[PDB]
RNA sequence: AUAAUAGUAAAGAUGAAAUAAUAAUAAUAAUUAUAAGACUAAUAUAUGUGAAAAUAUUAAUUAAAUAUUAACUGACAUUGAGGGAUUAAAACUAGAGUAGCGAAACGGAUUCGAUACCCGUGUAGUUCUAGUAGUAAACUAUGAAUACAAUUAUUUAUAAUAUAUAUAUAAAUAAUAAAUGAAAAUGAAAGUAUUCCACCUGAAGAGUACGUUAGCAAUAAUGAAACUCAAAACAAUAGACG
């Protein structure tokens, strides 16, 4: 009670999660956008969409594998194009 | 007065070059921009919910080995320590 | 074998925060002892608001007094200790994890092991200095 | 012997080093050895590397890490040009205390730590070129890069108008500075002081 | 750590290499009208200081406005960058 | 050939329909005391 | 023993911005400088209350209310135009005296709008009194299963 | 039996090794320039417990069945060996597989649906037999000696 | 789902709509609060671990599974007819449970028709417990074992070095050489060889009939012939087509 009324709600001075982005008043877009980042960086949004229709476990595993493969080629492609750019720059 | 994204501020310690003093350079740098990573049984920290709090997307989520980039064993033991810490009251 | 119990006890004494915690620390102990087994290292971890409001016995404990006891007993006594714990209304979220000593004759508490240490005999000469 | 020949090969005279050719890390000491080529070889497009350097390169100085690599090319950056910074240190004419030179001027089984001037200086500390040095012009960072070496600008009185005169082009503007002195922290980093004549 | 060699491909071209060109400048102008017409009503007493812009955007050309060279760079620097074994 | 395998499917399904009709005859007077 | 003592604290504007409809709900916390004027409850008790102060919906609003009906209740116009009403109402009911937090939930086309509307012009007089934005999308950790895949 | 322990720790060696400390402690002080006071009994009480704990912390009644087995295989090898050391003799190998075959079995007599470890028990049995079959093809005398010895 | 609460008129679903016990009994949304079940995000590559089924929420116990030396054993093996053991999803027999899902069912859509796709309820079942049964594209469509053969890059295990380096080993994964191959392609095997087991000998009829065994049953295994054709199948190619 009193002993903790002083407790500045110690609790809520760092109590919640990352699902929050205090707004620096003034700029509002940025703040709202700051959430767009967290949201789009904890994949929260996309997961909701997935957790809508559950495919057979083998089917979802296959999909996951395919996604992984796609990811790995994209960064393999990126690596290749960076080398190509370097070669262009140098003279090769 | 000027914006940040346009003015390298090499510390004096370094070796500034004629190009180094250029925008190209600024762009270049951007492009090319951990006691656990050191080698301590990440599982031993099965409690200390402080240490584990680090490699965490701050959403009760561990990270793919694209960010954490910890050793397979280190990351898996860190993940196990986080999961074990969930069992160990704190975190 | 060597076990560990990072249990989180509840508190009610606006006054003493380590009342029950200590009282339970006695209980568990008394029994870890009267049964062939050595208590080893106790490392009061004090208090830390629980990340979530952990409702125990419909009390919704938003905080708990973490504590740790490094002990050693047969499976049964170790198993039995689990039973005691969950079934102790005071404790809120218990846990006994193993500490195999196959390699190191004496193992420290998980905590010190992440502090760089590894053994009590080590952690003792670590303080021995004085006399 | 084949090996004897290679053991003296200029290719091996150059040690190996896989340090990145971008090194975004703060730089104090050089990372690789520049390969100098006589203008002749440049037209002959010869650089002594595993593969010939592309005509696109028109410098006579390049730095290489991989004679050749899986990508079927040599990993080199034709931007090797430290030749300028170190020479400018000579253009600046200032010696380094180098802590205490017990017996040997640089003093010190292996002198890995406190390597010394680091080949940035091989001249007697005291000389009369000091005659108040030679107020070498430097590019004020706010600190002032003199001859590729930043030196903290010092002055009898703070002159804001001087900074206002160059506005945001303080680094673009170059002011002569009577270098107070420089020093090589064991991490091979030179710390120096400038004399803003404003 | 970083490392991801690819498998041989017909060619490592790039899809629609996105060079980036601003959205029909007019499209932004017409949009702001409806970004200041939703409120304040049609031809907002404020939008006078707006339609002034969407005027000539049309006029002669109702649509004020009715590349890249990486594919060859790729075609030429792939049979070199790809770490294919010998043959 | 998958199409050929699918035909088995049509044939097994057809036989399953016959089995259902045969199932009526099964467990009946024929399979009891006879 | 005291009697109710209510001094609303912050104001909460919440919404479930789903695909087929968008909802906005303005609520107000509630409090009392009395809970602790009683020695019967233990110290813990009080914080529990504080940690989770009560709450009262003050302006339930859904796209359809503003006019749209059926499919349309899922588009953008709806939200942009079913937000203003919400805000406009926070004004008339004289509810802008203390801070307000936002909690965009789910991701129907409406979320963006209610976020445009807050920032742009119709949010103006309100935005100002908003503290921290946030979010409460509900994702499940396995949990229960979800519809088969509509072979749409 | 009571007082047994792990990793070669016969209680006697403990009694004699623990004892070494007694001799050492006192004799450390005999020399130098420090006198003898509380060390008249060095807390017989404290040392008595020290050893005691050691015993609880090294008592098979408080260790792991695996450890009891580590002891056993030895016992058997040493009852079936051909000479000090031999650990490859068919009977030694058989005897060793025997100890386990039991453990494994009592294990299965609880986890009746554990099948993988059931495959194990069997493979072993099939295996012991295979080596036992070899010894009856070699030192036949030994074979029968051994089998009747192990109980088959 | 269920009250508590305050709030108002729609809610919800779809291509768009209908309905149902949706909501003027005050709904949905909100926020608290009880109860009941299933499941287990990231990490997470099924990397891996398992004989194969399978298998990534946490811990406890039990058990198996590693490398390298060292001591021993002394060919004790290679794998195998038959047999035995395990064996996904569905199904079944008991007993409990039953949130969500969802055969069947019934209703609403759409459509020319719609016993479908779409949508609303939603029962057998999906869960556990003890069983039973023994089949899957149980697929790497590739039986097991041993000896051997040309490179590279990554994992990575691991010894070593004068750990943090560049080295020697293995192991896996990815590109290939040779070789093989109807080609697709295989790549330390689909190569070079040796050993052992299983199985095939045109298509239909047919894994059907019948007999026999096993099962509570559905069924599972075993498994013919007559009749009729000069067909039937696969990889590579053009071309037409979507």
């Amino acid at each position: 009670a009193e002993i903790a009324r002083s407790s500045v709600e110690n609790a809520q001075m760092r109590f919640n999660s990352g699902k929050s982005i205090i707004v620096n008043k003034n700029n509002p877009a940025e703040s709202f956008k700051r959430l767009n980042r967290i949201m789009f960086e904890n994949n929260i949004p996309g997961d909701k969409r997935s957790q809508r229709f559950y495919m057979k476990p083998g089917k979802v595993a296959e999909l996951k594998r395919s996604q992984r493969h796609r990811k790995e080629f994209m960064m393999g492609f990126k690596r290749l194009i960076e080398i190509v750019k370097d070669a262009k720059r140098k003279g090769y | 007065k000027i914006d940040q994204s346009l003015s390298k501020k090499l510390p004096k310690g370094t070796i500034y070059d004629p190009f180094d003093f250029s925008m190209g350079r600024i762009h270049l740098d951007r492009k090319y921009q951990d006691i656990m990573k050191s080698g301590a049984n990440p599982l031993e920290f099965y409690a200390r919910p402080r240490i584990l709090s680090r490699y965490v997307t701050s959403t009760g989520r561990i990270q793919h080995r694209d960010i954490t980039g910890l050793s397979a064993k280190n990351q898996r033991r860190l993940s196990k320590a986080i999961r074990r810490c969930q069992a160990i009251g704190l975190m | 074998m060597l076990y560990e119990l990072i249990g989180l006890v509840r508190i009610t004494n606006s006054n003493a925060p380590k009342l029950e915690a200590k009282e339970l620390s006695s209980t568990i102990g008394k029994l870890i002892i009267q049964n062939r087994g050595v208590v080893r290292d106790i490392v009061p971890m004090g208090i830390r608001y629980l990340p979530k409001i952990m409702k125990k016995d419909q009390e919704k404990h938003f905080r708990a007094y973490h504590f740790l006891m490094l002990f050693d007993s047969s499976a049964a006594v170790q198993s039995e200790i689990l039973r005691t714990l969950k079934k102790d209304p005071r404790v809120i979220r218990s846990s006994i994890v193993k500490v195999d000593l196959d390699k190191q004759l004496d193992r420290a508490s998980s905590l010190h092991r992440s502090l760089g240490k590894k053994s009590i005999l080590e952690l003792v000469n670590e303080d021995y200095q004085s006399i | 012997t084949l090996a004897e020949l290679l053991g003296r090969s200029r290719i091996a005279q150059v040690a190996n080093n896989h340090k990145p050719l971008t090194y975004t890390g703060k730089k104090f000491h050089p990372t690789h050895q520049i390969i100098e080529t006589k203008p002749s070889t440049l037209y002959r497009q010869e650089w002594g590397l595993k593969s010939a350097i592309p005509s696109k390169i028109k410098s006579r100085y390049l730095v290489y890490n991989d004679l050749d690599t899986l990508e079927r090319i040599t990993t080199f950056e034709p931007r090797g040009g430290t030749q300028w910074n170190r020479l400018r240190f000579q253009e600046m004419g200032v010696p380094i205390v180098s802590n205490i030179g017990r017996q040997n001027p640089f003093f010190k089984k292996f002198n890995t730590e406190i390597i010394g001037t680091g080949g940035l200086s091989y001249s007697l500390p005291g000389k009369l070129k000091v005659i108040q040095r030679t107020v070498v012009p430097g590019r004020i960072l706010n600190l002032a890069a003199i001859g590729g070496f930043v030196a903290d600008v010092v002055f009898f009185q703070s002159p804001p108008s001087s900074f206002n005169s160059m506005g945001d082009f303080i680094r673009m503007k170059t002011f002569l500075f009577e270098i107070l002195e420089a020093s090589m922290e064991k991490n091979g980093s030179v710390s120096m002081h400038a004399r803003l004549l404003e | 750590p970083p490392v991801y060699r690819l498998p041989p491909l017909p060619r490592l071209k790039v899809k629609k290499p996105i060079i980036r060109q601003e959205a029909n400048k007019c499209l932004v102008l017409m949009s702001n009208l409806l970004q200041c017409w939703s409120s304040y009503g049609h031809m907002s007493p404020k939008c006078a200081g707006l339609v002034t812009e969407l005027k000539s955007c049309t006029s002669e050309s109702a649509l004020g406005k009715r590349k890249s060279n990486i594919n060859y760079h790729a075609a030429r620097l792939y049979d070199r960058i790809n770490g294919k074994p010998h043959d | 050939d998958s199409v050929m395998r699918k035909r088995k499917k049509k044939m097994k399904k057809h036989k399953l329909r016959k089995r259902r009709k045969r199932e009526k005859a099964e467990r009946r007077k024929l399979s009891q005391g006879r | 023993v005291y009697k109710p003592k209510e001094e609303v604290v912050k104001y909460i504007l919440h919404g479930k911005f789903t695909k087929n409809n968008t909802h906005l709900t303005f609520s107000s916390v509630v409090e009392d400088k009395n809970f602790h004027k009683n020695k019967g409850l233990t110290y813990n008790d009080t914080m529990l209350y504080y940690l989770n102060l009560p709450q009262k919906v003050k302006i339930s609003l859904s796209t359809g209310c503003l006019g749209f009906r059926k499919a349309a209740r899922g588009e953008y116009e709806a939200a942009f135009q079913t937000s203003g009403r919400m805000f406009e109402l926070i004004k008339e009911k004289n509810m802008l005296n203390k801070d307000i937090e936002v909690v965009m939930d789910d991701f129907g086309k409406g979320r963006a709008a209610f976020i445009s509307a807050l920032v742009g012009k119709e949010g103006a007089s309100v935005v100002k009194k908003v503290v921290k934005i946030s979010d409460a999308t509900k994702l499940k950790f396995g949990g229960v299963r979800s519809p088969k895949m509509r072979r749409l | 039996e009571p007082l047994v322990l792990s990793k070669g720790y016969n209680i006697e060696e403990v009694d004699k090794f623990l004892a070494a400390i007694e001799s050492a402690k006192r004799e450390r002080a005999e020399l130098s320039g420090l006198n003898t006071e509380v060390v008249g009994i060095e807390d017989i009480e404290k040392l008595e417990d020290r050893r005691e704990a050691i015993l609880r912390i090294l008592s098979m009644r408080n260790s792991e069945n695996k450890n009891a087995i580590k002891m056993a295989v030895e016992l058997a090898r040493k009852e079936f060996e051909r000479f000090p050391g031999d650990t490859g003799s068919s009977e030694v190998q058989a005897a060793c597989m025997t100890v386990r075959i039991q453990n494994m079995a009592n294990h299965i007599k609880e986890h009746r649906k554990d099948f993988a470890n059931t495959r194990n028990l069997r493979i072993l049995v099939q295996q012991r037999q295979a080596i036992l079959r070899y010894l009856k093809r070699d030192n036949p005398e030994k074979y029968y000696w051994t089998i009747q010895k192990l109980g088959l």
